[PDB]
């Protein structure tokens, strides 16, 4: 089959090469054979939203600047 | 009054001394410190570390051990044993062999 | 006081059996070692770090927002924001060091069942972290009322997983299955679920010994 | 070529030789797909890391068929290969925080314990965290203050 | 004699023991 | 075995982002060690898995 | 020669500073006598006679508050922790021996 | 002596005397052995692979 190449790096410091088909096109990251993401070549806030609202946040913000 | 007394100045007293003697406890350590050894109590290592944590570095978990091998130089302890197996007999020798 | 029994030289027997694991998951002594100590704090301190916990994670919000859509304020100001956020760690820190004897005192409840005391806190510690997280000011609870249910339920979530690390002696096995036996056999002609005595008639140890090892079933 | 298969040898590997031979890092602890008895992404059977359960077959569909060798899938990364590879393609677990091998912690002699002249219940208590253990210490300057 | 007795761990600690020397010094060590 | 590593390993990861004190993050990574242990060698030390 | 102590012997457990003292001696020491074995298989009495005492003191001390007998499985699996370190106790031991 | 081998170790008499010639030409002092006779079976357990 006809074919193709790609290249990702990773912020350690290391690359990796892809083959793919010629009809096919690339993406801008992946998830390499490192399992990093690498580049082509319930928080607690939503928990206190829920049981407030802001402009009592805001108070209390004020208070303690 | 006098039994209340024999109790309070002797108690007040005895705790004091007892802190102090804990303070030499805690220098002598300090003075022999040195790497690989384990220390167990929590108010000793806790102490160590408030008063002179810049001249040391404790751990634990596998991570200490890791730079416990980091540390390691193989050739002193290799010729170090050497020297005790030809000086030294029974368990000690085996031990060491 | 003083008592040498023969059931003391034979719980002795069994200790220095026991003792052949060192770092044994089953002893808190290390944990507790490992706590320190915290003093108890009543409603108005802990309402205090609450309000100040909220307090943090506004302004860490406000302060998200200000570093990527520019408007920062001089930095005398976004100083004392950054003073609010820390402010707010430690205060969430604090809050739950307070309580790590609880989640000890709740937890020895579930000991003996399969399940390592250490793994049984660590359960409730992560009880204790989603209870930190859903904790208010407003509705005025005590902080340690409030939590413990949060310990027990997450316990009780583990316990009832179907995946769990279930460690169950060696030496405990073969008594287990006869059990199992005895008790089938008892169930299927006495008509009805045996009662404890029955078994111990039927195995020949004391009902307590039943007790206890049909803890480990399951 | 097992005529130059002369010597076989054994030996520690380290994180890098784990890493070499991985094809790709485990991070879900997923099963076989229940729903549909598909491999999860990412999961213990992932056909992203491992390769495909079937020859030729993308995990997307863009490619089926034998006449594709080698392609990797531009859009879900499994590679267009024969099935056989699940067999033999190793994957790996990053782990946070370092833990020692067992065998060479457990087990009489204790191979740390004789490296690091350290006895087998000091160095138990050390491993899961019931002791600390003093690394190093900075000699030259507790000696002149 | 019959007043004491034997200890039984110390007589254990010494055969297995000597068991140990024995073996060094019939040089198979390793074996054991 | 796999699944029990993976579930510690991710469980230390989180914890360690949500800044929790040293004591429940390091309890968890002595779970994470017995994890791997059970994995490798499951009877070799105490009682297992 | 089985003697007793003339003050009392620190023990000093990792965290509860435990002793062994002259009642405990004592009577540890009656028991071994009762027993009726031999001194040098009576030593074995002695010893766990005094290993219990101190461990279940001492485990009384770490349970303040939080623990007591009625949590059988956490007591003993505590006890146990506390004879496996008593055990591999230099000092303790020592004591003993002498 | 000027070799590699353990003190109280069992060596192949092949190795060793392999090993002290190679260490006498190169100056150094051969190791001493002692020949040893052991049963099929402890020479079973001594093998090599
Ligand atoms: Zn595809």
């Amino acid at each position: 089959a006809p074919r193709q190449v790609a290249r990702y790096r990773t912020d350690n410091g290391e690359e990796f090469d892809v083959p793919f088909a010629d009809d096919a096109e690339i993406p801008g990251t992946w998830l390499c054979r490192n399992g990093l993401e690498g580049t082509l070549i319930r928080t607690h806030w939503d928990m206190l939203l829920e049981r407030r609202s802001v402009e009592e946040l805001e108070e209390l913000l004020k208070e303690r600047l | 009054v006098r039994d209340s007394g024999e109790r309070e100045m002797r108690q007040l007293r005895d705790r004091a001394q007892r802190e102090l003697d804990r303070l030499d406890e805690i220098w002598n350590t300090f003075t022999k410190l040195a790497p690989k050894q384990l220390i167990v109590d929590e108010v000793l290592y806790r102490e160590l570390q408030d008063r002179y944590g810049e001249y040391f570095t404790g751990a634990m978990g596998a991570e200490s051990i890791k730079k416990l091998i980091e540390n390691f130089d193989i050739d002193a302890e290799a010729e170090s044993l050497r020297e005790v197996i030809r000086s030294g007999k029974g368990q000690k020798k085996l031990r060491a062999l | 006081d003083f008592v040498w029994d023969e059931e003391e030289s034979e719980a002795l027997r069994q200790a220095r059996k026991d003792a052949e694991l060192t770092a044994s998951a089953d002893s808190v002594r290390a944990y507790l070692k490992q706590i320190g100590k915290v003093a108890l704090l009543n409603a108005e301190e802990e309402v205090e770090l609450a309000k100040r916990i909220e307090a943090g994670l506004y302004a860490t919000q406000k302060l998200a927002e200000l570093a990527e859509k520019g408007e920062k304020l001089p930095v005398q100001q976004r100083r004392d924001m950054q003073w609010i956020c820390r402010d707010g760690d430690r205060a969430k820190n604090h809050l739950l060091e307070a309580n790590l004897r609880l989640v000890v005192s709740l937890a020895k409840r579930y000991t003996g069942r399969g399940m390592a005391f250490l793994d049984l806190i660590q359960e409730g510690n992560l009880g204790l972290i989603r209870a930190v997280e859903k904790f208010d000011y407003t509705k005025g609870y005590k902080f340690s009322t409030y939590a413990t249910w949060w310990i027990r339920q997450a316990i009780t979530r583990a316990m009832a997983d179907q995946a769990r690390t279930i460690r169950i002696p060696v030496h405990m096995v073969e008594v287990i299955n006869k059990l199992g036996r005895i008790q089938r056999e008892l169930l299927q002609d006495l008509g009805r679920e045996p009662t404890p005595e029955e078994l111990a008639k039927e195995m020949d140890i004391t009902p307590e010994k039943v007790l206890e090892i049909q803890q480990y079933a399951r | 070529d097992v005529n130059f298969f002369d010597e076989l040898r054994i030996g520690l590997a380290t994180a890098d030789d784990i890493r070499n031979w991985s094809y790709g890092e485990v991070k879900k602890p997923e099963t076989i797909n229940y729903r549909t008895l598909k491999p999860e992404k990412d999961g213990l059977f992932c056909e992203k890391i491992f390769g495909p359960t079937r020859d030729w077959e993308c995990y997307c569909g863009k490619y089926k068929r034998v006449r594709f060798k080698g392609i990797i899938c531009e859009r879900c990364g499994v590679e267009v290969t024969r099935a056989k590879v699940r067999r033999e393609r190793m994957g790996h677990i990053e782990l946070a925080a370092p833990v020692t091998h067992i065998w060479y912690f457990k087990g009489v002699p204790s191979r740390l314990g004789y490296l690091l002249d350290l006895a087998p219940k000091d160095l138990e208590k050390i491993i899961y965290f019931a002791a600390y253990v003093i690394t190093s210490v900075d000699d030259e300057m507790r000696h002149n203050e | 004699v019959d007043l004491l007795g034997r200890n039984k761990a110390a007589d254990e600690a010494a055969e297995r023991e000597r068991r140990e020397e024995e073996a060094y010094a019939a040089g198979v060590l390793d074996l054991m | 075995l796999y699944r029990r590593v993976i579930n510690r390993n991710n469980r230390l990861k989180r914890l360690i982002d949500l800044g929790a004190p040293e004591i429940i993050v390091n309890n968890e990574k002595r779970m994470l060690q017995e994890s791997v242990d059970a994995l490798f060698d499951n009877g070799r030390r105490g009682r297992p898995v | 020669r089985q003697e007793l102590p003339s003050e009392p012997i620190p023990i000093d457990l990792s965290d509860v500073t435990m002793r062994i003292d002259a009642e405990t001696a004592k009577w540890a020491r009656d028991e071994a006598r009762k027993t009726g074995l031999p001194h040098n298989e009576a030593r074995a009495e002695f010893v766990d006679v005094v290993t219990y005492v101190v461990t279940e003191r001492a485990v009384a001390r770490i349970g303040r508050g939080w623990l007591t007998r009625d949590d059988k499985h956490a007591w003993e699996k505590m006890r146990a922790d506390v004879v496996g370190e008593l055990e591999d106790h230099e000092q303790f031991n020592a004591a003993l021996d002498a | 002596g000027s070799t590699e081998f353990l003190p109280g170790s069992l060596t192949e008499r092949a190795e060793f005397e392999a090993e002290n010639r190679r260490v006498v030409a190169e100056g150094g002092e051969p190791a001493a052995g002692r020949p040893v006779l052991m049963g099929i079976t402890k020479a079973s357990l001594a093998t090599d692979s």
